[PDB]
């Protein structure tokens, strides 16, 4: 239905796009473009999902070349300073060629292509329209879930200094 | 130009030489300066109107 | 004739746009009423504004409490400026401007509070009146109607 | 107040001289209470 | 320091000048009893001698070997006070006057009789025109940009050469 | 001493070449006088009318510049 | 037409029976000067903290959650205030009731807009507003109930002012 | 019509919703008196020669040229600090750049667009939409490096030190 | 047609009683000299500044901001005690706020240019309480009246504050009379000077 019943429904949001449940309280889309907002929300989960994949993994697995921060966050620190620019530089090279070299919200979908589609299904998991809108649903929800789930082990892992697993076994509460 | 008409002296040795006076009448006979001209302005002479030929004065 | 501070730039011979726009009525919580553009009171009124306003108030809290918090050996949590926090690549600049650069607080002496101000620096709320009456007073407080009342008697 | 001493008090003599007496008094009064102002103090 | 000058408050030709501008008034307050109003006059005379000296040493001004304060008008900021900032305060003044000036003749010519309007001036219009002087910079330059300060050299009478 | 004084020589310069100035551009002719090259470099005045002409050639701004010479040389 | 309330004035000309809590109380015009449904939603948004803040001061009284008495000291009502803000208790509620608020200010102008009425945030999980004579009975109850919980508040903490002892232990001790 | 900047002020005739940057701004009415592609060219020449000069005021701060990594990271010292000799070598670069800009305004000045040195060398704006958001996005990223250079200018006269210095050490006033 | 605040004086003209607070006093003629638009402008601008000025004086009597720099409760000590760069703040704001409310029609030859402009009404009506026109009348009287109450209440103490070196409220509350030792009125030409 609608996610806030007492604020009436945006009208921009027609339930089209995926995990629509009407939330826009604030009153965007009424001001910027849905599909650019869809591409930034896909592509932020993305990076979230592999974020926080990132920082259960870094906590268990550090690389012989790397040194290994005291919490996943401080991986990022003890990691040479050449090779996050060349990581930078190279997720740089991916959204340049990927978005086709228009990367600004007016050439962006001037081409026609749709928010967070990247024609990126190596194995045909997709292929199936019926799975595919599931799976849409399913990528929105656990990218916004994602989202969440890295801000708050980014944070914890700042806050208590010891990395998500340990938090959970060795639980240590502010004082 | 015509009666009434605001009008710009293109005379070199005037004293309102690319001022704005108003035609006060033009005469129709063979006079070598018909157009009348009365300026706001007073001369070095205290005149404030003069006659001209139409070669020297311009409409606005 | 011209009335004198009348305004009408025609009456004192000042040029004049003489495009003089209609007044809407319509207006903004944080602005004034006046000519807008076609569609900007509904896109950018008092809804636009307020909940603006409500969203800098909210993102405010984290702003007025910017520090690293680290937690030591016991619960006890350290707040340190985001200014200790070294950035890796950008050559000789090791300390990085942060959200602090843009919000200093702590080198004002301001410590500000989720509620602006601060157990550090918070409104200082003085009586004037230092505790004696409006009349029949002693010595320590003379009042002006106490002055009336010296004056009537004498 | 009558129309033809306010004229008269409007010619370009009185007018001059009422303001630039006026004018003389504030650099005076200005030079009395803030003396020897030689620059603009900063 | 600046152009080898030296700073008042340590030049001793400024003390010097200070001590004998007093000691010229303390003679004349030699020759009169306490409370006489000429003591008077001469004691607050030689109190403003020494608030002059004193504000003088404590400004930055530099002195000269005359012992006499030196003005610093290059441009630099540290001696800013005593040309370029006065300086600004004079040109708004000055171009207040001549924009008040001139919007007052621009009236009185669009006048039933012009020069009537310059020996007796309509003082509620020259009183709204002295008002306006305050955003003078910005009205004038307004003006010059919209064609409304400059006429073009086709409408001003000119000698034959 | 030496400020004020180049400054008084400025205003000197600049006011011979006024005058100066004045006269050579104004010699072949003025609002006043338009056909003042008629009349040539030198000559007395043009007579008490148009309010009074004299000192009007360009002989006499010559003239009145020379004070102005002895002035700033003085 | 002169006021139910207050019989020698007026009826305030903005305030009518299919409000909740209708009395035709508005003796100093205020409603005039401004919007009803703004002061509708004030009214009851001041009516529903400050019944929370009556609820708080007579269960903080009665018992205490774990672990609490420790951080503060023998402080109460206001006097925590102080402390609690140095734990993060306080900026933690403070952060959420914010958070909300923010959305509190975009259905006030909702309420502005007329899309909704004053203080319908729509939540009704458990089931009590399902007949439309217990929805109004209730919106009754709730506006008084407010009213009073305000002034209640006001005492309360007042009390706490003048005496340090709180609701329960002024009713037991003087 | 009125300007879109100003909603009050009436819209300046010489400028149009056709060039990159235009807000309808401009309340003191330059383009009414100087030529509107002059003064087009000219913002864009300044802002890009600012775009460089913020760029160039911030980028020593990071890492310096091998031969001059001896010189100040304060800009208005490092400025006295490169000797003549490299002086004149800028000088003569900049003048063979403008070389081109004088033959662009003071006798092909009608042919083209502002600013139009024809410098495309990536083969950029060929994509309409996308050269319609590179023109805005150039006048506009201009202007923000004259006002950004102008700030860190003056911020570097009062405190003797590059911008993220006296960010970091917090001398943001006068002492 | 004599004046009802004046009853000896004729009602002066450009005065109607159609703006609000217009009971007739113009004694001087001012009004018939200067247009009654720039007047009431200048009426509304001179009390809203005082109106704050007032509140201004007893509420820093009651309230300070933090700091030691906010610390003066007697309010001329204010002026010269609170920062510099805050105070040019308030008044290059203040020239803003002037420059945008009044839409660069500043001046007496171009404020009023346009015939929608209103004396007084600069537009500022943030929370619409001007939105119910029955109170129009009484707003527009009750704020040009609170202008003037403040105007004249703003000057008396300021000038007590320079007579007793004492904030408002605590001259109120330790109040002590004028010895007339000092504080005497003028006398700067008849002692000759000095
Ligand atoms: C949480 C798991 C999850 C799920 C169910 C999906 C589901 C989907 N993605 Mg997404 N995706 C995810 C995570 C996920 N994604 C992450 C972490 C990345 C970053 C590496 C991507 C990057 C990505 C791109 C770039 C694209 C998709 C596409 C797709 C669709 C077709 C392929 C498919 O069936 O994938 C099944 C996937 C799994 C079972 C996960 C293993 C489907 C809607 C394609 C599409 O149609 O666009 C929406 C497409 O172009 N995804
Ligand atoms: C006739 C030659 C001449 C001229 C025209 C100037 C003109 C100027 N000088 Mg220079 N100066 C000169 C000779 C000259 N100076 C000499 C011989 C010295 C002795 C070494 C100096 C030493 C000097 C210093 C030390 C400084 C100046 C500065 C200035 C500027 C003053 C304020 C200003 O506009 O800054 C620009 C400000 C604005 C446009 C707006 C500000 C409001 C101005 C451009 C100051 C400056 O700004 O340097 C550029 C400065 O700091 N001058
Ligand atoms: C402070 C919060 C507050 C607010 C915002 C309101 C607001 C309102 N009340 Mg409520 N009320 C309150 C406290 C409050 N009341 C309390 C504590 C009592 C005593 C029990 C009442 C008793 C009461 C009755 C009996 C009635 C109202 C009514 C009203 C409405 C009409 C306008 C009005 O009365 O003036 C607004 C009042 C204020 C803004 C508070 C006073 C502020 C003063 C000026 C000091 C500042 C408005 C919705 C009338 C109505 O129809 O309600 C739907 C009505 O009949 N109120
Ligand atoms: C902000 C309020 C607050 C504070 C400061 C504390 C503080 C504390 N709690 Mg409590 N607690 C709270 C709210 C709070 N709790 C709430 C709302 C609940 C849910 C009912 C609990 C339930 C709870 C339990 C069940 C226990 C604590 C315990 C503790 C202590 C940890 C040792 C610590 C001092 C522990 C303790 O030492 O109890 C005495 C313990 O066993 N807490
Ligand atoms: C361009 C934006 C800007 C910036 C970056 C600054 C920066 C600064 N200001 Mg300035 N200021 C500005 C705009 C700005 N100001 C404007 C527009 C005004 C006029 C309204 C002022 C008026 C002002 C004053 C009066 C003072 C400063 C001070 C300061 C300094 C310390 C700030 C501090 O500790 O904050 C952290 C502190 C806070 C955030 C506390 C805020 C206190 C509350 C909110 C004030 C209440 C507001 C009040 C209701 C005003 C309403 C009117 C307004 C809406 C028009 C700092 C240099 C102070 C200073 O120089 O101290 C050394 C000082 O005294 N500012
Ligand atoms: C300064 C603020 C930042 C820059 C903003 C630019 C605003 C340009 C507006 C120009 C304009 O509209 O002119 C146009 C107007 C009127 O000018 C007239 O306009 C007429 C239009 O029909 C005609 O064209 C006339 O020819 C013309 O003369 O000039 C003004 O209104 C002046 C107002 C501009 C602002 C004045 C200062 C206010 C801000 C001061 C802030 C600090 C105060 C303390 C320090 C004082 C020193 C600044
Ligand atoms: C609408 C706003 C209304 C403002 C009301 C003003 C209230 C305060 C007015 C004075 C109060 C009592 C004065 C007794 C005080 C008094 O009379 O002192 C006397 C003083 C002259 O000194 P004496 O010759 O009296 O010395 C006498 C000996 O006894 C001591 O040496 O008179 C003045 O000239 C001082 C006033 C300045 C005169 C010029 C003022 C500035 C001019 C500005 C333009 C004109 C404005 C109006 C000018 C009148
Ligand atoms: C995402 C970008 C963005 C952010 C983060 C943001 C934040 C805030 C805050 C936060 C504290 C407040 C308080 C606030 C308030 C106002 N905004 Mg908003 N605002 C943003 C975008 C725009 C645009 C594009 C416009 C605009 C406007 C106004 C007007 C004036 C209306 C008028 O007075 O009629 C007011 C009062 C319009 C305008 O006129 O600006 C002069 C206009 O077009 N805003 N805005
Ligand atoms: C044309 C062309 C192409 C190209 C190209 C090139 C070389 C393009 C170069 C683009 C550049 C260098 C752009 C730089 C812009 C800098 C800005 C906007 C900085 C503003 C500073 C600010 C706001 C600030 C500030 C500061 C203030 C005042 C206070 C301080 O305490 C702090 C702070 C730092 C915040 C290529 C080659 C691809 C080919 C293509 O076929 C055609
Ligand atoms: C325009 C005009 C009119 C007018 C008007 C007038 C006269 C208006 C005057 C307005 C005023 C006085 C505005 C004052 C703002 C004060 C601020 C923002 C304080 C900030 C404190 C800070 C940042 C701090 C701090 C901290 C520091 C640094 C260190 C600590 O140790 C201290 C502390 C903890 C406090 C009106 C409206 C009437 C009408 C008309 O329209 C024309
Ligand atoms: C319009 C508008 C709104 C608004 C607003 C605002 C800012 C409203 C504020 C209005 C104010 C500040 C009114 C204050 C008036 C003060 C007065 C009359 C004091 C007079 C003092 C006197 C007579 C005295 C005296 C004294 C003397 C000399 C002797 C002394 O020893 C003591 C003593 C003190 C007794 C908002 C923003 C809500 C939105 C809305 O949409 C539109
Ligand atoms: C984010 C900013 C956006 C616009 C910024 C552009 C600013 C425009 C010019 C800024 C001028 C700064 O103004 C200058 O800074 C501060 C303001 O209190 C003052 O500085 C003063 O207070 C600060 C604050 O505690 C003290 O640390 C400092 O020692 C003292 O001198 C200066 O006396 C003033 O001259």
């Amino acid at each position: 239905d609608n996610a806030m019943p007492f604020l009436e429904r945006p009208p921009k949001l027609d339930g089209s796009l995926a995990g629509d449940v009407g939330f826009d309280p604030v009153g965007f889309s009424n001001y910027f473009d849905l599909r650019w907002l869809r591409e930034s929300e896909l592509k932020h989960g993305r990076v979230c999902m592999l974020g926080v994949t990132g920082l259960l993994v870094q906590e268990a697995v550090c690389l012989p070349q790397f040194s290994n921060g005291k919490t996943p966050v401080d991986d990022f620190f003890v990691v040479p300073a050449a090779g996050l620019w060349q990581v930078f530089f190279a997720i740089g090279a991916v959204e340049f060629f990927s978005h086709g070299f228009k990367l600004t919200p007016g050439d962006m979908f001037s081409e026609g292509r749709e928010a967070g589609d990247f024609g990126f299904d190596p194995l045909g998991c997709g292929k199936n329209p019926d799975a595919l809108a599931r799976r849409r649903l399913v990528e929105v929800k656990n990218g916004r879930l994602a989202m969440i789930a890295f801000g708050g082990l980014l944070h914890q892992q700042l806050l208590t200094g010891q990395g998500t697993f340990e938090q959970l076994a060795n639980f240590k509460a502010i004082a | 130009v015509k009666r009434g008409s605001k009008v710009r002296i293109l005379r070199k040795e005037s004293y309102w030489y690319q001022d704005i006076g108003t035609v006060a009448t033009i005469d129709t006979s063979g006079i070598r300066y018909p157009v009348v001209v009365r300026f706001e302005k007073v001369s070095y002479s205290g005149v404030n109107t003069n006659n001209f030929s139409l070669d020297e004065v311009v409409e606005v | 004739d011209t009335t004198g501070f009348s305004g009408v730039p025609s009456q004192f011979a000042r040029p004049e746009s003489g495009v003089y726009p209609a007044e809407p009525t319509e207006q903004t919580f944080l602005g004034m009423r006046g000519p807008r553009a076609p569609g900007h009171r509904e896109n950018f009124g008092g809804k636009h504004t307020a909940t603006m306003l409500a969203i800098a108030a909210l993102l405010w809290q984290p702003v007025s409490e910017a520090g690293m918090y680290r937690m030591g050996a016991d619960g006890a949590l350290t707040k340190s400026s985001f200014s200790n926090m070294e950035v890796p690549g950008f050559g000789n600049m090791k300390k990085a401007p942060t959200i602090e650069s843009l919000f200093p607080f702590a080198k004002n002496g301001f410590d500000a509070s989720p509620a602006l101000f601060g157990k550090g620096s918070m409104i200082v709320v003085e009586d004037p009146r230092d505790g004696c009456g409006a009349y029949a007073n002693s010595g320590a407080c003379h009042t002006f109607l106490d002055e009336i009342g010296d004056a009537l008697k004498k | 107040m009558d129309s033809n001493f306010l004229k008269y008090l409007s010619t370009a003599p009185v007018l001059f001289t009422v303001w630039l007496s006026f004018t003389a008094s504030f650099i005076i009064e200005a030079n009395r209470f803030f003396p020897d102002m030689l620059y603009f103090p900063m | 320091d600046v152009a080898g000058l030296t700073p008042c408050g340590e030049s001793k030709e400024f003390a010097r000048r200070l001590d004998g501008s007093v000691k010229k008034l303390q003679t004349r307050l030699s020759k009169y009893e306490a409370g006489t109003p000429p003591a008077l006059a001469l004691q607050k005379q030689i109190d403003k001698t020494k608030n002059r000296f004193d504000r003088y040493g404590k400004a930055g001004l530099l002195c000269g070997t005359d012992g006499l304060p030196h003005l610093i008008t290059d441009g630099r900021w540290t001696h800013s006070g005593e040309f370029v900032i006065p300086g600004l305060l004079f040109l708004y003044v000055a171009g207040w006057i001549g924009w008040v000036g001139r919007s007052y003749v621009l009236f009185a010519r669009t006048a039933d009789k012009p020069t009537e309007k310059e020996i007796i001036i309509d003082v509620p219009v020259a009183l709204s025109f002295v008002s306006t002087g305050f955003i003078w910079p910005f009205s004038a330059f307004k003006e010059f940009t919209s064609g409304n300060l400059i006429v073009p050299a086709d409408e001003i009478t000119v000698s034959p050469r | 001493g030496d400020f004020l004084i180049h400054h008084a020589i400025a205003l000197a310069l600049h006011t011979t070449t006024l005058i100066l100035v004045k006269g050579a551009l104004d010699a072949r002719g003025s609002k006043l006088m338009p056909d003042k090259k008629d009349f040539g470099y030198a000559f007395p005045c043009d007579g008490p009318g148009r309010g009074g002409t004299c000192d009007i050639s360009a002989w006499d701004a010559f003239y009145l510049s020379m004070f102005w010479m002895l002035n700033t040389i003085g | 037409a002169m006021s139910e309330s207050v019989p020698f004035l007026k009826k305030p000309e903005a305030l009518d029976s299919s409000m909740a809590g209708y009395a035709g109380f508005d003796p100093l015009g205020l409603s005039s000067i401004a919007d009803i449904k703004f002061l509708q939603e004030s009214e009851i948004k001041h009516c529903r903290i400050a019944m929370l803040a009556a609820a708080g001061s007579i269960a903080q009284d009665i018992f205490t959650f774990p672990g609490v008495s420790k951080v503060v000291g023998t402080a109460k009502m206001t006097g925590v205030h102080d402390v609690l803000v140095k734990q993060g208790a306080m900026g933690q509620i403070l952060l959420w009731t914010s958070f909300l608020e923010v959305f509190g200010t975009i259905a006030l102008l909702e309420t502005l807009d007329g899309k909704r009425a004053p203080g319908d945030f729509k939540f009704d999980p458990l089931g009590f507003s399902k007949n439309a004579e217990t929805a109004k009975r209730y919106q009754l109850s709730e506006i008084k109930n407010g009213r009073l919980a305000m002034l209640a508040t006001g005492g309360m903490v007042h009390g706490y002012f003048i005496t340090g002892k709180g609701p329960l232990e002024l009713l037991t001790n003087f | 019509e009125m300007s879109e900047a100003i909603p009050f002020m009436p819209k300046p005739a010489n400028i149009d919703s056709s060039m990159p940057g235009y807000a309808g701004f401009d309340p003191l009415g330059f383009t009414d008196y100087y030529s509107a592609k002059w003064m087009q060219e000219a913002e864009i020449k300044h802002g890009r020669v600012c775009m460089l000069a913020a760029l160039g005021m911030v980028f020593p701060e990071f890492a310096k040229f091998p031969q001059f990594a001896s010189f100040s990271t304060n800009p208005l010292e490092a400025f006295y600090q490169v000797s003549p000799a490299g002086w004149g070598q800028i000088f003569l670069f900049i003048g063979v750049l403008e070389t081109f800009s004088y033959e662009k305004s003071f006798y092909n000045f009608e042919g083209g667009a502002p600013g139009a040195l024809g410098f495309d060398p990536l083969r950029m704006s060929s994509n309409p939409a996308s050269a319609k958001q590179y023109a805005a996005a150039e006048v506009r990223n201009g202007r923000l490096a004259m006002i950004g250079f102008s700030g860190m200018l003056h911020h570097a006269i009062v405190s003797k030190q590059g911008p993220i210095t006296q960010i970091v050490e917090q001398n943001f006033y006068p002492k | 047609a004599k004046s009802k605040a004046v009853p000896f004086l004729s009602q002066p003209e450009a005065l109607d009683g159609s703006m609000a607070g217009d009971v007739g006093f113009d004694p001087f003629g001012i009004s018939s000299v200067i247009d009654i638009k720039w007047l009431r402008e200048s009426e509304l601008k001179h009390g809203r500044i005082c109106m704050l000025a007032a509140t201004g004086c007893l509420v820093q009597e009651v309230v300070h901001l933090p700091g030691p720099a906010f610390s003066q409760k007697m309010a001329l000590n204010a002026w010269a005690a609170a920062p510099r760069g805050g105070m040019i703040s308030i008044l290059v704001a203040i020239g803003l706020i002037e420059m945008i409310s009044n839409r660069f029609a500043l001046t007496a030859t171009d404020m009023f240019a346009n015939p929608n402009r209103v004396p007084g009404d600069l537009g500022f009506d943030p929370l619409s309480l001007g939105a119910n026109p029955a109170n129009r009348a009484r707003f527009e009287l009750s704020e040009v009246i609170h202008g003037r109450a403040a105007m004249m209440g703003f000057s008396g103490m300021v000038h007590q504050m320079i007579v007793s070196k004492q904030a408002p409220i605590e001259q109120l509350m330790h109040f002590k009379a004028v010895d007339s030792s000092l504080m005497k009125l003028g006398g700067a030409a008849g002692n000759l000077g000095y």
